[PDB]
């Protein structure tokens, strides 16, 4: 699921699945 | 940033993990 173009909700979903209990930051600017 | 690396171009696990806390 990670080795592709990921935009918008699709990118946030990948971050969520990869990072698990760590969480993540989404900084599109 | 992440949009240029993962949306405009092909993402990777390596790069996604740079945005985990």
């Amino acid at each position: 699921f990670v080795n592709q173009h990921l935009c918008g909700s699709h990118l946030v979903e990948a971050l969520y699945l990869v990072c698990g209990e760590r969480g993540f930051f989404y900084t599109p600017k | 940033g992440i949009v240029e690396q993962c949306c405009t171009s092909i993402c990777s696990l390596y790069q996604l993990e740079n945005y985990c806390n």
